[PDB]
């Protein structure tokens, strides 16, 4: 191996390749969760948002989505005599640190703002035309990070 | 190989003789359960045989 | 061979798996500190009614 | 309230009620029920004659 | 699980022949099959007294099952007469296939060599072998995958039959034949390659053994290439294959409607069916871990009797095995009958629901009610 | 009463035990690891079964 | 927050599902019809409560007994939601129990300042604010000796700590300002609580709701200032609970208000309360505002603040009850629909 | 002591099967009381049901014994001079069953604490509460699974 | 707060070790104990394997005890949330097959081998995929047992109610479901990645 | 990799983008979820103010867009040949201005939390709870402008 | 200090010794203590019964008992001259038995406490609280037996 | 790299204008987060204090301005091989003012929420509160001074 060109590596591009798949996964998780206790709590007072409350846990699916696409491109490097260098291993890690930890956030604040939402369409649901505005600002979030994360990928594996 | 497809052959022949003569009561029920168990017990023993024909590692013991 | 003071791999493998051992065994205490007694049903009251 | 047997079964639920009483009393002086026995056989006659 | 859809004849008949052969196929054991196959005898052939006796807490279920157990018991009888133990042992009725060299090493190791395949079961020389853990687990992978996959393909031949049995066209078009091009084009490939690599002596052939999981891995994320293949066209057929299952989403999500705001619970029913589907083929290996399971809890049961029973082979020694008998006995029966087969007909009847009926199972529906007289006369409280 | 299909299934399987020592099987005796006098361990195998049958007879109950 | 469930996962679902047995509005309105006695009582056993009604004979058979039926299930639920549960949920239930267990105690502390052989008190204890000491406090006669039996054996201990410098309640009134010094401790005592030992988002709800519950006691107070020559607005902010969402801006200028255009006027700083001190009743409206919150709480489907919107909102069906009851069946119809039924 | 077969390594197996059972023992140990809670809540409230609140004290007993068998069978393949190998093979077997154990160990405690509250408010509900603690201990025969595989392979070779 | 002390505690004296061996020459001796090229791939392989079972195992376990508890709180209602709840349990243990797989494929994925470049290079690479594998694949699995949880307790709640609840809220479970399936996938596919050690 | 400039160099540049992304990532998601749940609160009260309050929303967009920018550029001027300088540089420029972008996040979510319950109760509060939210704007942009600078200077002065 | 016994070969045999009484001891101490604190409290109300109500302690006390043993057997096995590995199985022998030792000591104050609380309440449940006692039991009996099988295993031949 | 100016010295500048901005920028935005929240709680009662109730915001922009000042002055005087003091006294010129500019953020957010809260209740106290918003000013100033006391420290003569 060359100096430029250290065997841990691979071991950093694993490192990114688990964070994108664990943290997206835990705020896809939390974003679901909030999504289902809000759509309970709605439907057991009048089941008209049983299928209006499926736009948080679409939401939480395209995080989910956002984080396996991540943890997939980061995974097209891999090699056991990849010749792999320490700034793209390096790289990896943060980007996966980037898509994990953006998508957690993105989780959260959708979900949040979703249960949120699921309690307040139990009294005007109409509020929905506001409250799905609040939720792609809050996807948003996640959507660029993701934007961003595949930029920096591209540049370790340039 | 072919002693899979020899068994297979028989055993369907069994399984078509046997749901052709049907009790007395309960036709459906008896031709039913005796043809899908003799088809269970085949997929278990085929799978078996074909698992045994070409083994791929062989055993290693020392209490022999 | 050795790395930063006198400190060797052997050891440092042994003191990670040690560490994410005391990491299970904190977890097994707190949930094991969170037991409680159901005495509304486990005691008897005082109450004429509802006891 | 509407149904057109009310009155019978609030005659049929006073004796189930009295039945019940004398099951208790049955109870209290430790009866051997022998008619359980015979019950059986009423179930047996009921499901074939 | 709930109340069949009308139709005509009676329903759910298949799971009566597959819940005791799936209990069977992870309870293992030729001893404790038979054994309990005994108990449900004793169970059933006095129904008159069990009809007779008090219905009991939990023997009132166990009673109504004095002909579910039988059969689970004959079933698990035939494993076992497959799976060569006992109790952990390979009574070894047939002639064994392997042959270990002329002259075994006084104190090490050897690789045996076979002729030919075992008549039924395992072969009968793996018994102790540092290789059979892994053998056997490579062995019931196949298994459980090539059972699971049968048990889904004929529940859905009886949701065909189902939706046959009524006209529903559009139904059938949009729901049957892309579910049947899913799981045939992938899972069934998968099967079929594992049947394969059986069927080819990769030893003489000297061609590498191709990774399933290897192969799997290249079809879902590569045109194929692996390292090795089962057949030139075979990688071009699964290439075909995997295309036309991912071409087949497009059906699911559009053909059903065919006229909708209802829609929504179409794609929804459809999503839920692919990933059910996949979710349950993978799971069928559950089976494998419930026999291994037992296995491993047959061996290490049957190493404490032996420790505690032969000891020296003397007077006193035959002392302590009088009563380690009793106790192995006693902790077989209690701990790997009373509970590894009543756990075990829960994880099959658990599987049943989950993967069966799912296939099959239409909704609800208006369960009959006979209105004859209950003759308790009993329970005044 | 209870205890004598216990008794009974000891003494059959101490029997077996004690017919599969006395002809050698590959298990017990076959091992090396395990010890290899093969008619001791039929002889113990054999006296457990009749300690068994004993059992079984102790038990066994008329009414 | 998902460590809910480790702990009253159970209590949860089975308060829910008690939840779920609530008066349906379409069967409320049947029964209101039902304005007889007897139809009445048939109504609400076809209502999920069961078969209470067939309990006694239809000639006792009065709105008195439907509250008495309806007091003896809220208790006996009750006691089953806080038996099958432990730790946290114990202790607000305890809390709970303690709400109630204040007027409890008001209760057994008339008998002591005037003798009212105590007896009629203990058969007629409100059950759910049972005292493990009010068997002591009924034989203890002396004011002396009944605040030993509360500060000492008596959960209450604090907030007879907090207040009531030997009790003697000579010049101070027990329902008017012993019962409601000892409720404004109360309400601090479980407002602290919830700010300090129960999470979130049944952290918020509670501290909202015990809010609106002293705002609601301040109101009460400042309504009862006007027609007391006592009860000085020194003491007014002290008989405040100190506590609650009107604190500090509303509450503080209410208590220094002492003609009736402080207390409407006091109220309008809030927004949340205006129009309740200048149109509509207090207690009426009180209860409205109350049975949504519950409502409110109950939607968040995963909290403590559950079994709480479950206890008011059941409570408010309750008084709703009773004024179904009493316009039906002594015949006052023009208010048979004061009642909220919007659970 | 060698590249491939250092002292510390059969240590590492050592304290593997000793996790494994002190593991599994703490997590059989915290279902068993919180199961036994509800037991004794409903055998005072209603004694018919106490046998049946039993069955899961005796599934955690179970769950010991699983335990308590892994470590045996982990225990018995130690030895001076195991293989580096070895010693991570056994190290990892024995975390994951006390893992696996211990999860299902206070799954099946809380599990069995609500089913023991249900069957005092109802007797009907054993019929969920058996398929509940099923569904709960097949993760501690999955944890048993991956434990004998791993302890199984680990000795396969040794340099 | 003790736990608070301990952690105030540790990073000042990792603080202050870093800043005495940086201040000193010796700075580069901490970067070859960052480099950690030496550490055991077979230790990699083992550990990963085992943190993927235990982690699926834990969260399997959180949501099936979660689930357990609202299916008994909602039978004391409606027996059938008690029959329906089986459908969470058995999403449950679909991430517990998320887990065991990918757990299997790495105890047959392994090997050992003592050829020196081969090991260093090609057998380290594989270790650290098992171990961040298996990782990913953990803590996958315990997200979506812990969703998969709340989701049937919020479901068994609803179907106190309505079974038009419960079909309807079972979506929420449906997509928990296919984010456990997801990072079972990508596990399977960090684990083709890599190789079979040296 | 010279002794000025290991190979170890760009990882301090990468750990800066993520860290920028990221704190601003997470302080723009806690404001968001603040004033998405204060808009859903209140404008169920009163939506004729739901319009006007979706404003700060828009105001924690441009929060995580001062990060996105700022991490967009740190990737585009990574590099291995002088990344040791220019690595830390971006580093401290990342750590900043996520630091920075999640304390406006934080800032905009506590006041529009309370902003949106004063323009519902008053829509003449709401120039007042714009004025505020216009001073975490403010933070924002000088967080973006710090990291901007410190990017700036990193790659022109290493070797 | 040989390759395989270095100079600190006692120290964890020695620290194994300490941790499986120290531990043990712990764990039955909080057993007496729940279980104490039940009889205490029982005895108000139904001496009679409390008086026999003390098997709890009983346990608990052949918890401890058990774990002295334990250290007792692992000091036969110490020594200077004895080897490295044996000491560590030591250790871990120590540990699984003190580890058990914590579980059943918690298990059992619990399973104590309501048995005792419940047979005050209705003495039906006096044969379940016992049962649920020796179940918990159970486990420690499996922990003593993994130890006494790591201690023969560290007694066994060395270098 | 030499010991008077070794490769990490501008890490140590970039990571001291990174302090330097970031803790200033998050003491600024919680002390005007929790005015504002202030302002729109009282104001929406008392649209005459509206206008007036900016001064803390305007005390958390003038803290900022502080901070973002420091930054820029710290970083400007960062450059490439510069002297390991340049860094250090960079990095002890963030740590310094940040902290400061933290602390003026508190106790600025703390007096105007009081001084807002009184104000709206007796708007003549207003001018009062504004004695401690300028003491909270003071020590803004106080900590830019020190600030730029150690940036000249930097500067000076060094190698």
């Amino acid at each position: 191996s060359n100096i430029y060109a250290p065997l841990y590596a691979p071991f950093f591009g694993f490192a990114g390749c688990a964070a994108a798949m664990v943290l997206s996964c835990l705020g896809a998780a939390i974003g679901t969760a909030k999504s289902g206790i809000g759509i309970a709590g709605i439907g057991t007072f009048k089941p008209e948002l049983i299928m209006k409350s499926l736009i948080p846990v679409v939401m939480s699916g395209i995080l989910a989505i956002y984080g396996l696409v991540v943890a997939v491109l980061i995974a097209g490097n891999l090699s056991p005599t990849e010749d792999y260098t320490l700034f793209n291993g390096f790289m990896h890690l943060s980007c996966g640190l980037c898509v994990g930890f953006a998508c957690l956030s993105s989780g959260y604040a959708i979900g949040m703002v979703g249960d949120v939402g699921v309690r307040k369409y139990m009294h005007q649901p109409r509020l929905f035309v506001g409250i799905v505005l609040i939720l792609i600002f809050s996807e948003v979030l996640g959507l660029y990070g993701m934007i961003v994360a595949l930029i920096l990928n591209t540049r370790g594996s340039e | 190989f072919y002693t899979v497809v020899g068994v297979f052959i028989v055993v369907s022949a069994m399984s078509v003789l046997f749901w052709i003569m049907a009790p007395k009561n309960n036709q459906a029920v008896w031709r039913s359960t005796v043809i899908l168990t003799l088809a269970m017990m085949f997929l278990m023993w085929a799978i078996t045989f074909l698992c045994q024909l070409h083994p791929l590692v062989a055993p290693r013991r020392s209490d022999l | 061979d050795i790395l930063s003071s006198i400190w060797t791999e052997g050891l440092l493998m042994c003191l990670i798996v040690s560490a994410l051992l005391l990491f299970i065994l904190i977890v097994a205490l707190s949930w094991i500190s969170n037991l409680d007694i159901t005495y509304g049903a486990l005691e008897k009251s005082t109450n004429p009614i509802k006891k | 309230f509407q149904r057109t047997f009310v009155n019978e079964i609030r005659r049929l639920d006073n004796v189930e009620r009295q039945y019940r009483y004398f099951y208790s009393l049955l109870k209290k002086h430790d009866i051997k029920l022998y008619e359980g026995d015979t019950d059986k056989y009423l179930d047996g006659s009921g499901e074939l004659y | 699980y709930g109340i069949a859809q009308y139709r005509e004849i009676n329903a759910g008949l298949p799971t009566i022949v597959t819940f005791p052969f799936m209990f069977a196929i992870m309870f293992g054991d030729m001893g404790h099959g038979f054994l309990m196959t005994l108990a449900a005898l004793s169970l059933v052939l006095n129904e008159k007294k069990i009809n007779k006796m008090k219905r009991g807490e939990i023997f009132d279920m166990a009673f109504t099952g004095r002909y579910i157990i039988l059969l689970m018991g004959v079933f698990s009888m035939y494993t076992g007469f497959l799976y060569n133990d006992i109790f952990s042992k390979t009574m070894t009725i047939f002639k064994s296939g392997w042959k270990w060299p002329d002259h075994w090493k006084k104190g090490e190791s050897i690789t045996a060599t076979s002729v030919g395949t075992y008549p039924i079961g395992l072969d009968w020389a793996w018994h102790g072998t540092e290789n059979a853990l892994l053998f056997s687990n490579s062995y019931k992978m196949k298994l459980s995958i090539l059972m699971g996959f049968i048990h889904m393909t004929y529940s859905y031949f009886f949701s065909l039959a189902n939706h046959l049995y009524f006209n529903s066209m559009i139904d059938i078009i949009g729901n049957f034949i892309p579910g049947l091009l899913f799981m045939q084009g992938i899972f069934g490939y998968l099967s079929v390659c594992i049947v394969y690599k059986w069927a080819v002596d990769w030893v003489k052939d000297g061609k590498p053994a191709p990774g399933l999981l290897n192969m799997l891995i290249n079809m879902f994320l590569s045109p194929g290439t692996i390292d090795d293949e089962l057949y030139p066209h075979q990688a071009k057929v699964q290439v075909f294959l995997l295309l036309m299952a991912l071409v087949c989403i497009p059906w699911l999500l559009l053909v059903k409607p065919l006229h909708g705001d209802i829609m929504i619970h179409q794609v929804i029913h459809t999503i839920e069916f692919c990933l059910n589907c996949v979710s349950h083929t993978a799971s069928y290996l559950r089976l494998w871990a419930l026999s291994l399971a037992h296995a491993q809890l047959s061996s290490v049961l049957w190493t404490m009797t032996i420790q505690i029973a032969f000891g020296f082979r003397g007077f006193v020694g035959v002392f302590m095995t009088v009563a380690l008998f009793a106790m192995w006995f006693a902790l077989t029966c209690a701990v790997l009958v009373l509970m590894e087969g009543t756990s075990a007909m829960l994880h099959s009847l658990r599987l049943h629901w989950v993967e069966s009926m799912s296939k099959f199972f239409v909704g609800e529906g208006l369960p009959y009610e006979p209105f004859a007289f209950e003759y308790k006369d009993m329970e005044v409280a | 009463w209870c205890c004598t299909v216990l008794s009974a299934f000891g003494v059959v399987i101490l029997s077996v035990i004690a017919h599969l020592f006395n002809t050698n099987h590959e298990s017990f005796v076959g091992s090396i690891n395990d010890p290899e006098d093969g008619p001791a361990v039929a002889h113990t195998v054999y006296l457990a079964a009749l300690v068994y049958l004993v059992f079984f007879v102790f038990c066994g109950f008329q009414v | 927050g998902v460590y809910f469930n480790i702990d009253n996962g159970f209590i949860e679902g089975v308060v829910r599902g008690y939840r779920n047995g609530l008066l349906s509005n379409n069967q409320y309105i049947n029964l209101t019809q039902c304005d007889t006695l007897e139809d009445l009582k048939l109504q609400l056993s076809s209502t999920d409560y069961g078969n209470f009604l067939s309990s006694v004979s239809s000639e006792s058979l009065t709105t008195s007994l439907i509250q008495e039926y309806a007091s003896s299930k809220l208790y006996h639920e009750f006691n089953y939601i806080r038996d099958q549960s432990s730790g946290s949920t114990r202790k607000f239930m305890d809390y709970i129990t303690y709400g109630y267990m204040i007027d409890n105690v008001a209760l057994m502390i008339t008998g002591t300042i005037h003798d009212r052989d105590k007896g009629e008190i203990l058969q007629r204890c409100h059950p759910l604010g049972w005292f493990d000491t009010l068997p002591t406090l009924s034989v203890a006669t002396d004011l002396e000796s009944l605040y030993e039996t509360v500060l000492v054996d008596t959960p209450l201990a604090p907030y007879f700590k907090n207040c009531f410098d030997t009790a003697e309640e000579l010049d101070d009134m027990n329902i008017e300002i012993i019962r409601n010094k000892l409720y404004k401790a109360y309400l601090e005592d479980f407002y602290n609580f919830v700010t300090e030992e129960i999470p979130e988002p049944a952290k918020e709800c509670m501290q909202t709701l015990l809010g609106f519950e002293a705002d609601r006691r301040s109101i009460n107070i400042a309504l009862n200032s006007l027609q007391s020559s006592d009860i000085d607005p020194d003491l007014k902010s002290d008989l405040l609970p100190n506590i609650g969402k009107l604190y500090p801006l509303a509450t503080f200028h209410l208590a220094q208000a002492q003609d009736f255009e402080g207390v409407r006027a006091a109220l309008a700083n809030v927004y949340e309360y205006r129009g309740f001190l200048e149109t509509g009743n207090l207690e009426d409206h009180f209860y409205q505002l109350e049975m949504e919150l519950c409502r409110d709480a109950f939607t968040q489907q995963f909290a403590i603040s559950t079994v709480w919107a479950w206890m008011k909102s059941k409570e408010q069906e309750v008084r709703n009850i009773t004024w179904i009851a009493e316009c039906i069946a002594q015949n006052q119809r023009e208010r048979i629909n004061n009642y909220i039924s919007v659970y | 002591m060698t590249e491939l077969c250092p002292v510390y390594a059969p240590f590492f197996g050592a304290i593997g099967c000793a996790s494994a059972i002190i593991f599994t023992s703490l997590g059989a140990a915290y279902g068993t009381a919180k199961s036994g809670v509800g037991i004794c809540a409903t055998c005072v409230l209603r004694p018919d049901l106490l046998f049946k609140n039993i069955v899961p004290v005796i599934m955690a007993g179970i769950i010991a014994i699983y335990g308590l068998v892994v470590s045996v069978l982990v225990c018995y393949s130690l030895g001076q001079k195991q293989a580096l190998y070895t010693g991570f093979i056994q190290l990892g077997a024995g975390l994951s069953v006390g893992l696996s154990g211990l999860a299902a160990g206070f799954a099946i405690g809380i599990v069995g604490d609500a089913g023991v509250r249900g069957s005092s408010q109802q007797p009907r509900l054993f019929v969920g509460m058996i398929l509940i603690l099923i569904f709960a201990e097949v993760l501690g025969l999955y944890g048993l699974i991956v434990a004998l595989l791993l302890n199984s392979r680990a000795t396969q070779d040794v340099v | 707060s003790f736990s608070h002390f301990l952690y105030y505690l540790v990073l000042i004296v990792v603080i202050v070790y870093g800043l005495y061996k940086l201040f000193t020459g010796h700075g580069s001796d901490i970067n070859f104990g960052k480099f950690l090229l030496r550490t055991s791939p077979y230790m990699w392989a083992n550990l990963g394997i085992a943190l993927c079972v235990g982690l699926s195992v834990v969260g399997a376990a959180w949501g099936i005890f979660i689930t357990g508890s609202s299916m008994i709180g909602a039978g004391v209602r409606a027996p059938r949330i008690t029959t329906k709840n089986l459908i969470s349990i058995i999403f449950c243990e679909v991430v517990a097959i998320y887990g065991l797989i990918i757990a299997i494929v790495f105890s047959s994925k392994l090997t050992v081998a003592t050829a020196e470049n081969m090991y260093s290079k090609s057998n380290l690479y594989t270790g650290y995929s098992l171990f961040w594998a298996g990782i990913t694949v953990g803590a996958s699995n315990l997200i979506c047992g812990i969703a998969v949880g709340i989701t049937g307790a919020t479901a068994a709640i609803s179907d106190a109610a309505d079974s038009a609840l419960f079909v309807k809220i079972l979506v929420i479970e449906i997509f928990g479901s296919i984010l456990g399936l997801l990072g079972l996938i990508v596990g399977l596919l960090m684990a083709g990645k890599a190789s079979e050690f040296q």
